[PDB]
C-alpha cells in the first residue's frame, strides 16, 4: 500500500512535468504575440505526448570519445534525484515524515549537481566541459547564501520539520515577516535550477547546448524531465516556506488546492521571468551572489537570530 | 525502510527508462555519427587538456565558508537554552568573524577572477 | 486568445492534485481513518508501541476506551 | 490478420508522433534563413505546429538548408548531418540549395545540396516566402505520415 | 462582460450545426469562429469572411473532405484552392 | 546636426539618491519589464490560421512561371528569345523552328526552376506577354527532377492559372 | 552555432573562458559574385546586390544604381529619388530591427525579436506591393525605379509609421534601463576614435566613439 502511494506521487509529477512544457510554450508564445502549440490535439493538449513518443523512439548515440559508464549514469542520477526530492513535501501530509526534511532536501540538491558535472565530463566534448565548469561556478556562487537564507527563515519555525511550517504560518504568511530574504531566496532558486537569467550550464546562444550537447533521444528527455521536475518542486517548496495555506485536519483537500494553486503561480512567475530578461554572465552571477546577496544575508541572519530573543518570540520544539 | 524502498523505486524507474531508450529504437552507428561535435569541424586538441580556473581562490574560500553552515545550522535548537546571552554572543561572534573574512578577501582583491 | 493557455494549466493542476490527496486518503485507509500518527520523538513511538501491544490485534490504531476496564 | 492490424496501428502512432514533433536544427546559410526567421515570427508561428529549433544536431530531426552551400562549407554540412540521429530528414530551401541558383556556374558553389546529402523536400523560390516554407514542412509531415516501417518489417 | 464572452462561445457552438459541427471544425481547422458565407466551390470548399477581424484573419476557407481522388478530411493543403478563390483569398482583389 | 545618446548626469540630491537606492534594492525597472511582458500577454496574437488563412499578396507578386495563350487558343510565344537573353541565371533554354503552317513557334522552352532567381525580368522582356510569373507559390516537390520545367509543364500552368493571371495583368498593366 | 550567423568559423584560443585570440575564418559564403558580375550586363548584374546584404536590399540596389548613373552621366527623375530615399529609410528600419533584436537574442533577451518581426513583416508587405518580392525587390535600377507606386501605398506607409514609435518605445522599455542589459553591454568592446579610423570602421562603429561622420 506504500508502493501505491509512491506511484501516485511519482507518475502524476511526470504527467505534470510533461504538461508544464506545453504551458511554457504557450505562455512564451502569448507573451511574444504568438499562440504556441495549438494544432496537436485541442489547444495543443497532445503535444507533450507527441514529444515524448518522438524522443523515446529516436536513436540514441554513444560518442566515440565518451566515457560510457558515467555517460549513462548521469541522467539516471538526475531523474532519480528529481523524483526523490518530492517525498518529504507536506501536501499537507508527507510521504516520508522526517525530523530534518530541509537538510535532506539541501543534501539531495547538492548531490543533483553531479549529474550535470559527470554528463559534461563524460561527454568528452569542449562545449560540454565548458557547461560543466559553469555548473561548478554556479554552485559555488549560490550555495552558501541559499543555506544561510534557509537557516534565517527557519529560525522562526523552531525546527527543520517541513510540516511544522504549516503551524508556523497558521495566521499570517511568513513572507510578511521575511519579505527581503524571500526575494533573495527566489533568486537563489532561479540559480539553483539553472533557469533564466541564470541558464548558463546549457547556455544555448553561447555553448550550443552546453553540458547536454552530446545527449540525444531518451537520456536527453530524462535530463529535461529532471530539470522541469526540479522547477516545480522548488516552487512548491517556496510556496510551503513563504505562503502558508491554512490546513483543516478534516478537510485536507482545501490545503492541497491552495498549495497547488500557489505552486502554479510561482512556476508561471518563473516562465514570465524567462520571457522578460536577458542572460547574466557567469562571473557576474558570482559577483552578485558574493558582493550583494551574501552581506545582506549575513546581516539578516544576525537580525533574525536577535529578533526572537528581543521580543520573547522563540518557537517551541527544541 | 520506506526511504530505501522509495530510492530503489526511483532508481529502477530511471534505469528502465534508459533501457527502453537504448533497446527500443533502431540504431545505425557509424564513425561519422559518433564523432565529437565542434559545430562543423574536427577539434584541434583534446577535451581532456587542462582547462584554467580563473575563480580558483573563490573556489577555495567556498570550502571554508561551507563549514560555517555546519556551525550555524544547530541555531534553532541552541535558541532554546536557558543562558540566551551566552548563546547569542557566540552566534553573533561567529557571524561577525564570517563577515570579517568576507570583507578581508573583498578588500584584498580576492574576489576578482584571474586575468 | 490568452485563455487558450488555461486548459493545459488545468491539466497540470489536476496532476498536482493527485499526490497529496492520495497520500491523505491512503493515510486514512491504513490508520483506521484517523490521520496516521506522527512520532518524531521516542516518547510518541513508545505510546504507539504500547497502543499496539494493548490493542489485541497488533494494530496501534485500534483504540481501546473505557469499555476495556470492565 | 491481427498482426497486420497491430503493426498498422503502431505505424500510425509512431508516424503521428514523429510528424507532430519536428525539431529542425538551428542551421541557415544565406538570405533564405531570413525568411525562415519569418516563419518563426508571430504571423506564422511555426511553434504552433510543434516545430521547434534546437541547436544541437543530436537533439534535432530536420535539416533545412536555407542558403548557398559553398565548397568550403560542404564538409561541415555533411558532418552536422551525419551527427543527426535517425530518423532524420532534409529540406532543401531556395534556388541555391536546390540547384545552385544564381551562383550555379561559380567555381566555389556546390550545385545543389543533394550532391552532399539526400533530400526529402525541395522548396522553390529565391527566397521562398515563409508561407511557402510552411507549405514545404506540412508536405514533409504528410510524407512522414505515409511511412510504413512496421508493416514492411512484418511483411519481411 | 464575462457573461457576454460566455454567450459568444455558446453562440459559436450553436452556429456550427450543433456540438458535432463544433467538434468537426475544432479538429479540422483548429478554429471555431463563425463568419458570413461568401461562396462555395465546385470541389466543396466553403469561403467565409469577417471584416471585424484584423487583416489576415478576415478571410478563410473550410476545405472540402473529398477532392479529385483523395480523402481530404485530414490531409488538406493550400494547393487545393482554385485560382479564382486563390485570388480572392490572398487579398489580391476585393471581389469574390 | 547631431545629438548625444549617453551624456546625462544624475542629480545628487538626497531625494534622487534615495530613489536610486530604492531602485537598486527593490528592482523597479525589472518589474517594469515584467509589466511590459504581462501587457503583451493579454494582447491578441498576430498569428493567422494557415493553411485556412493566407497572407496578403499583390497583383505584382512573382510566383510560378506560366506560358499564356491568345483568346483563340494560339500560343503567345513567338520564340524571339528575349527572355533567354535577359535571364540573369541562364535558367531558360529555347529551341525553335517554323511550324507545319509556317508559324514562328518554339520546339523547346525549358525553365530550370532550381536555377531561377524569380526576378521577373523575363516577363518584362517579353513583348507579347507570353511568359509570366504567376500567383502560385505552393509548388514544392519531392524530387529535384520535378522542378525542371519543360514547355508542356509551362503550358499546363498557363491553362490552369489563366483566370487569375489575366485578372492580375488587367490590374497591373497600366503601371507597366 | 546560434551566434555564428551560420557561416562564420571563429577559431578561438581561450584561457579558461577568457579569450586569448580570435581568428575569424570566412569564405563559407563566398560565391564568387564579383567574377560572376563580369559575365552579366549591368541590368543582369543588378540582382546580385540584392543578395549581397540581404538585410538591406534596396540600399545596395541604390548604391549600384548611383555608381552606374555616375558612369553613364545621367540623372534620375526627382520622384524616383524621393521614392529611393523613402524605401532606403524603410530598409534602414528593417536592418536596425534585425540587428538590435538578434543582438538581444544573442545576449539572451529573446522576446523583442518576436515583437519587431511583425513590423518587419509589414515592411516586407510594402516591398512586395511595390515590386512583387518580399526581400529581393530589384526595384531600384540605374535610371530610377522599375515601376511607379500603386495607389494607396502611401496611406498604408503612413499608417505603419504613425505606430512604429510605440513599438520602439516598448523595445526601449525592455532593454535600455535594464541592469542586466547594461551589465552585458556597458564597457564591452570599447574602441577608440583613432583606432576606429585606422582600422577602417564606418557607420555606427565610428559614431559610437564620438566621431561626427555620416555620409
Ligand atoms: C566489488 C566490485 C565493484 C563493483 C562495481 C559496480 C559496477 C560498476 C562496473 C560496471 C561498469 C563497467 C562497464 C564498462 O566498462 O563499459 C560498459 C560497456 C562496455 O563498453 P566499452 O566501450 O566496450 O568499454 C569501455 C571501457 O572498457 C571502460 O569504459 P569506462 O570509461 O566507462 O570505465 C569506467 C568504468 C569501468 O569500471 C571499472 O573500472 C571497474 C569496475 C569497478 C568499479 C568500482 C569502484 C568503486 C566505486 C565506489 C563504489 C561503488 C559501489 C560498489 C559496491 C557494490 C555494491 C553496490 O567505471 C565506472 O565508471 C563505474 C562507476 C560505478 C559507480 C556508480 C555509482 C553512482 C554514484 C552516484 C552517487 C551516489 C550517492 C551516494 C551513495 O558498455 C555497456 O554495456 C553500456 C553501458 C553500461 C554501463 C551501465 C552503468 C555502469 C555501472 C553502474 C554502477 C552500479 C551502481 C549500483
Ligand atoms: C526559444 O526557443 C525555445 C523554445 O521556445 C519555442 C522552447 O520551448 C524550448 C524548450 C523545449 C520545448 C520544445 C519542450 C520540448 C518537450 C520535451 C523535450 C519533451 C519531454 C516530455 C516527456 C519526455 C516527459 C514524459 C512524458 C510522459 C507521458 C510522462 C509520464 C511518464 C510515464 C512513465 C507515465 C527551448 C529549449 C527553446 O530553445
Ligand atoms: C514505462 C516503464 C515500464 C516499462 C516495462 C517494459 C520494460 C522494457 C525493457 C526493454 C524492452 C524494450 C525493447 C523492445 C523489445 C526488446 C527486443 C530486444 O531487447 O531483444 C531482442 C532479442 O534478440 C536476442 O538477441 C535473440 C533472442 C534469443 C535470446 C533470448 C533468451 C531466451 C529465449 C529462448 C527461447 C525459449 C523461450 C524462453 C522464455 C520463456 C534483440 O533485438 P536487437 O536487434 O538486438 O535490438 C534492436 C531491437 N529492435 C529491432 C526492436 C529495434
Ligand atoms: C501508457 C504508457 C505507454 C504508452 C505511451 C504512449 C501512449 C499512447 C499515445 C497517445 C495516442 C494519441 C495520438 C492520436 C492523435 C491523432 C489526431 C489526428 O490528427 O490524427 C489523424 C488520424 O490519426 C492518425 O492517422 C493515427 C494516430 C492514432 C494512433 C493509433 C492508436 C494506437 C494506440 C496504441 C497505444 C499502445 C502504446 C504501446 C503499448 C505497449 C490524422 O490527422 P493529421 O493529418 O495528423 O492532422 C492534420 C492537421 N489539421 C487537422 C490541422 C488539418
Ligand atoms: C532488453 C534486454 C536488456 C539487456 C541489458 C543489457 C545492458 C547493456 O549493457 O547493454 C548495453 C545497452 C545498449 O547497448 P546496445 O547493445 O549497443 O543497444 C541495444 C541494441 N542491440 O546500454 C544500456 O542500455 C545501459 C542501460 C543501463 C542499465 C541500468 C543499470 C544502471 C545502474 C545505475 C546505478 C546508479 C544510480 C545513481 C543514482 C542513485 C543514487 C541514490
Ligand atoms: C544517498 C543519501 C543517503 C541519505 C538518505 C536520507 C534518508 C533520511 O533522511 O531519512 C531519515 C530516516 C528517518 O530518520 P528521522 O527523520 O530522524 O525520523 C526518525 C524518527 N521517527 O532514517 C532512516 O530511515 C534510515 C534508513 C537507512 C538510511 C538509508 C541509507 C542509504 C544510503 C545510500 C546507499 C545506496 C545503496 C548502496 C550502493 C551505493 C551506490 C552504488
Ligand atoms: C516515457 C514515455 C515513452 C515511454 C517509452 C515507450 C515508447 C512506446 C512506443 C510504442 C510505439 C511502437 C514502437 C515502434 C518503433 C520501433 C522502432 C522502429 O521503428 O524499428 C523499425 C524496425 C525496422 O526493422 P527492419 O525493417 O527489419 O530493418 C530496416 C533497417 N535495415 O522494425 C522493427 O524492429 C519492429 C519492432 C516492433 C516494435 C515493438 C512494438 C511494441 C511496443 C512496446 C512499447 C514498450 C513500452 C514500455
Ligand atoms: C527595522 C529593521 C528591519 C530590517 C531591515 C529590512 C529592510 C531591508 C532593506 C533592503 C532590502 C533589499 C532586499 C533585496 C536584496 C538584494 C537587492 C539588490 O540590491 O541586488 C541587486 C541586484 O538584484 C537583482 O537585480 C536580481 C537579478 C535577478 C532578476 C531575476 C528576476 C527578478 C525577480 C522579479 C520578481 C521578484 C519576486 C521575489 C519574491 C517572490 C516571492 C517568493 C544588486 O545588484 P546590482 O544592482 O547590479 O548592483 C551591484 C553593485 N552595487
Ligand atoms: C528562435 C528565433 C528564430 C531563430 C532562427 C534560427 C535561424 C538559424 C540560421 C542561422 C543564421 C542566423 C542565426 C543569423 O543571425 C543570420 O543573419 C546574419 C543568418 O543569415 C541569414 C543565419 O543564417
Ligand atoms: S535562393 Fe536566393 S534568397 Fe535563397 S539563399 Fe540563394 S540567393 Fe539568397
Ligand atoms: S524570373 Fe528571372 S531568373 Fe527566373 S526565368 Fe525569369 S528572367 Fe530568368
Ligand atoms: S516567352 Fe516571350 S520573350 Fe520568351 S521567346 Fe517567347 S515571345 Fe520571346
Amino acid at each position: 500500500m506504500f508502493m501505491i502511494n509512491i506511484l501516485s506521487l511519482i507518475i502524476p509529477i511526470l504527467l505534470a512535468v510533461a504538461f508544464l512544457t506545453l504551458v511554457e510554450r504557450k505562455v512564451l508564445g502569448y507573451m511574444q504575440l504568438r499562440k504556441g502549440p495549438n494544432v496537436v490535439g485541442p489547444y495543443g493538449l497532445l503535444q507533450p505526448i507527441a514529444d515524448a513518443l518522438k524522443l523515446f523512439t529516436k536513436e540514441p548515440l554513444r560518442p566515440a570519445t565518451s566515457s560510457i559508464s558515467m555517460f549513462i549514469i548521469a541522467p539516471i542520477l538526475a531523474l532519480s534525484l528529481a523524483l526523490t526530492m518530492w517525498v518529504p513535501l507536506p501536501m499537507p501530509y508527507p510521504l516520508i515524515n522526517m525530523n530534518l526534511g530541509v537538510l535532506f532536501m539541501l543534501a539531495m540538491s547538492s548531490l543533483a549537481v553531479y549529474s550535470i558535472l559527470w554528463s559534461g565530463w563524460a561527454s568528452n566534448s569542449k562545449y560540454a566541459l565548458i557547461g560543466a565548469l559553469r555548473a561548478v561556478a554556479q554552485t559555488i556562487s549560490y550555495e552558501v547564501t541559499l543555506a544561510i537564507i534557509l537557516l534565517s527563515v527557519l529560525l522562526m519555525n523552531g525546527s527543520y520539520t517541513l510540516s511544522t511550517l504549516i503551524t508556523t504560518q497558521e495566521h499570517i504568511w511568513m513572507i510578511f515577516t521575511s519579505w527581503p530574504l524571500a526575494m533573495m531566496w527566489f533568486i537563489s532558486t532561479l540559480a539553483e535550477t539553472n533557469r533564466a537569467p541564470f541558464d548558463l550550464t546549457e547556455g544555448e546562444s553561447e555553448l550550443v547546448s552546453g553540458f547536454n550537447v552530446e545527449y540525444a533521444a531518451g537520456p536527453f528527455a530524462m535530463f529535461f524531465m529532471a530539470e522541469y521536475a526540479n522547477i516545480i518542486m522548488m516552487n512548491a517548496f517556496t510556496a510551503i516556506l513563504f505562503l502558508g495555506a491554512s490546513h483543516d485536519p478534516h478537510t485536507p483537500e482545501l490545503y492541497t488546492i491552495n498549495f497547488v494553486l500557489k505552486t502554479l503561480a510561482l512556476t508561471i512567475t518563473f516562465l514570465w521571468i524567462r520571457a522578460s530578461y536577458p542572460r547574466f554572465r557567469y562571473d557576474q552571477l558570482m559577483h552578485l551572489l558574493w558582493k550583494s546577496f551574501l552581506p545582506l544575508t549575513l546581516a539578516l541572519c544576525m537580525w533574525h537570530i536577535s529578533l526572537p530573543i528581543m521580543t520573547a518570540s522563540i518557537p517551541p520544539q527544541s | 525502510m520506506n526511504i530505501m524502498l522509495t530510492l530503489l523505486t526511483n532508481v529502477t524507474l530511471a534505469s528502465l527508462l534508459v533501457l527502453i531508450a537504448f533497446w527500443l529504437p533502431q540504431l545505425n552507428a557509424y564513425s561519422e555519427k559518433t564523432s565529437p561535435y565542434e559545430c562543423g569541424f574536427d577539434p584541434m586538441g583534446s577535451a581532456r587538456l587542462p582547462f584554467s580556473m580563473k575563480f580558483f581562490l573563490v573556489a577555495i574560500t567556498f570550502l571554508l565558508f561551507d563549514l560555517e553552515i555546519a556551525l550555524l545550522l544547530p541555531l534553532p535548537w541552541a535558541s532554546q537554552t536557558n543562558n540566551l546571552k551566552t548563546m547569542l554572543t557566540m552566534a553573533l561572534f561567529l557571524l561577525i568573524l564570517l563577515a570579517a573574512s568576507l570583507a578581508y578577501e573583498w578588500t584584498q582583491k580576492g574576489l576578482e577572477w584571474a586575468e | 486568445m490568452w485563455f487558450e493557455i488555461l486548459p493545459g494549466i488545468a491539466v497540470m493542476a489536476a496532476c498536482l492534485f493527485i499526490p497529496g490527496m492520495a497520500t491523505a486518503h491512503i493515510h486514512k485507509f491504513t490508520n483506521g481513518g484517523k490521520e496516521k500518527r506522527v512520532a518524531h520523538f521516542s516518547y510518541q513511538w513508545n505510546l504507539m508501541e504500547r497502543d499496539r501491544r494493548i490493542s489485541g490485534v497488533n494494530r496501534y490504531h485500534v483504540t481501546k476506551g473505557l469499555e476495556n476496564i470492565d | 490478420s491481427r498482426g497486420e492490424y497491430v503493426v498498422a496501428k503502431l505505424d500510425d502512432l509512431v508516424n503521428w508522433a514523429r510528424r507532430s514533433s519536428l525539431w529542425p536544427m538551428t542551421f541557415g546559410l544565406a538570405c533564405c534563413a531570413v525568411e525562415m526567421m519569418h516563419m518563426a515570427a508571430p504571423r506564422y508561428d511555426m511553434d504552433r505546429f510543434g516545430v521547434v529549433f534546437r541547436a544541437s544536431p543530436r537533439q534535432s530531426d530536420v535539416m533545412i538548408v536555407a542558403g548557398t552551400l559553398t565548397n568550403k562549407m560542404a564538409p561541415a554540412l555533411r558532418k552536422v548531418y551525419d551527427q543527426m540521429p535517425e530518423p532524420r530528414y532534409v529540406v532543401s530551401m531556395g534556388s541555391c540549395a536546390n540547384g545552385g541558383g544564381y551562383y550555379h556556374y561559380s567555381y566555389s558553389v556546390v550545385r545543389g545540396c543533394d550532391r552532399i546529402v539526400p533530400v526529402d523536400i525541395y522548396v522553390p523560390g529565391c527566397p521562398p516566402t515563409a508561407e511557402a516554407l510552411l507549405y514545404g514542412i506540412l508536405q514533409l509531415q504528410r510524407k512522414i505520415k505515409r511511412e510504413k516501417r512496421l508493416r514492411i518489417w512484418y511483411r519481411r | 462582460e464575462l457573461v457576454q464572452v460566455l454567450r459568444r462561445g455558446l453562440q459559436q457552438v450553436s452556429g456550427h450545426g450543433g456540438l458535432r459541427g463544433y467538434l468537426r471544425v475544432l479538429f479540422r481547422a483548429n478554429d471555431v469562429r463563425v463568419g458570413t458565407l461568401v461562396g462555395e466551390d465546385k470541389y466543396g470548399n466553403k469561403y467565409y469572411e469577417d471584416n471585424k477581424q484584423f487583416f489576415g484573419r478576415h478571410r478563410w476557407v473550410i476545405y472540402t473532405t473529398e477532392m479529385n481522388g483523395r480523402d481530404t478530411f485530414w490531409d488538406v493543403d493550400g494547393s487545393m484552392v482554385p485560382p479564382e478563390w486563390h485570388r480572392w483569398l490572398h487579398c489580391m482583389t476585393d471581389d469574390p | 546636426t547631431y545629438k548625444f545618446v549617453n551624456m546625462r548626469e544624475p542629480s545628487m540630491d538626497m531625494k534622487s539618491v534615495t530613489d536610486r537606492a530604492a531602485q537598486t534594492l527593490l528592482w523597479t525597472e525589472l518589474v517594469r519589464g515584467l509589466g511590459m511582458t504581462l501587457s503583451y500577454l493579454f494582447r491578441e496574437p498576430a498569428t493567422i490560421n494557415y493553411p485556412f488563412e493566407k497572407g496578403p499578396l499583390s497583383p505584382r507578386f512573382r510566383g510560378e512561371h506560366a506560358l499564356r495563350r491568345y483568346p483563340s487558343g494560339e500560343e503567345r510565344c513567338i520564340a524571339c528569345k528575349l527572355c533567354e537573353a535577359v535571364c540573369p541565371a541562364q535558367a531558360i533554354t529555347i529551341e525553335a523552328e517554323p511550324r507545319a503552317d509556317g508559324s514562328r513557334r518554339t520546339t523547346r522552352y525549358d525553365i530550370d526552376m532550381t536555377k531561377c532567381i524569380y526576378c521577373g525580368f523575363c516577363q518584362e522582356a517579353c513583348p507579347v506577354d507570353a511568359i509570366v510569373e504567376g500567383p502560385n507559390f505552393e509548388f514544392s516537390t519531392e524530387t529535384h527532377e520535378e522542378l525542371l520545367y519543360n514547355k508542356e509543364k509551362l503550358l499546363n500552368n498557363g491553362d490552369k492559372w489563366e483566370a487569375e493571371i489575366a485578372a492580375n495583368i488587367q490590374a497591373d498593366y497600366l503601371y507597366r | 552555432h546560434p551566434a555564428a550567423h551560420g557561416v562564420l568559423r571563429l577559431v578561438m584560443e581561450l584561457s579558461g573562458e577568457m579569450v586569448r585570440k580570435c581568428d575569424p575564418h570566412i569564405g563559407l559564403l563566398h560565391r564568387g559574385t564579383e567574377k560572376l558580375i563580369e559575365y552579366k550586363t549591368y541590368l543582369q548584374a543588378l540582382p546580385y546586390f540584392d543578395r549581397l546584404d540581404y538585410v538591406s536590399m534596396m540600399c545596395n540596389e541604390q548604391a549600384y544604381s548611383l555608381a552606374v548613373e555616375k558612369l553613364l552621366n545621367i540623372q534620375p527623375p526627382p520622384r524616383a529619388q524621393w521614392i529611393r530615399v523613402l524605401f532606403g529609410e524603410i530598409t534602414r528600419l528593417l536592418n536596425h530591427i534585425m540587428a538590435v533584436t538578434t543582438h538581444a537574442l544573442d545576449i539572451g533577451a529573446m522576446t523583442p525579436f518576436f515583437w519587431m518581426f511583425e513590423e518587419r513583416e509589414k515592411m516586407f508587405e510594402f516591398y512586395e506591393r511595390v515590386s512583387g518580392a518580399r526581400m529581393h525587390a530589384a526595384y531600384i535600377r540605374p535610371g530610377g525605379v522599375h515601376q511607379d507606386l500603386p495607389l494607396g501605398l502611401l496611406d498604408d506607409i503612413y499608417e505603419f509609421s504613425k505606430n512604429f514609435s510605440f513599438r520602439i518605445d516598448e523595445l526601449e522599455e525592455m532593454l535600455t534601463n535594464n541592469r542586466i542589459w547594461r551589465n552585458r553591454t556597458v564597457d564591452i568592446g570599447v574602441v577608440t576614435a583613432e583606432d576606429a579610423l585606422n582600422y577602417g570602421f564606418s557607420g555606427v562603429m565610428l559614431r559610437g566613439s564620438g566621431i561626427q561622420w555620416d555620409l
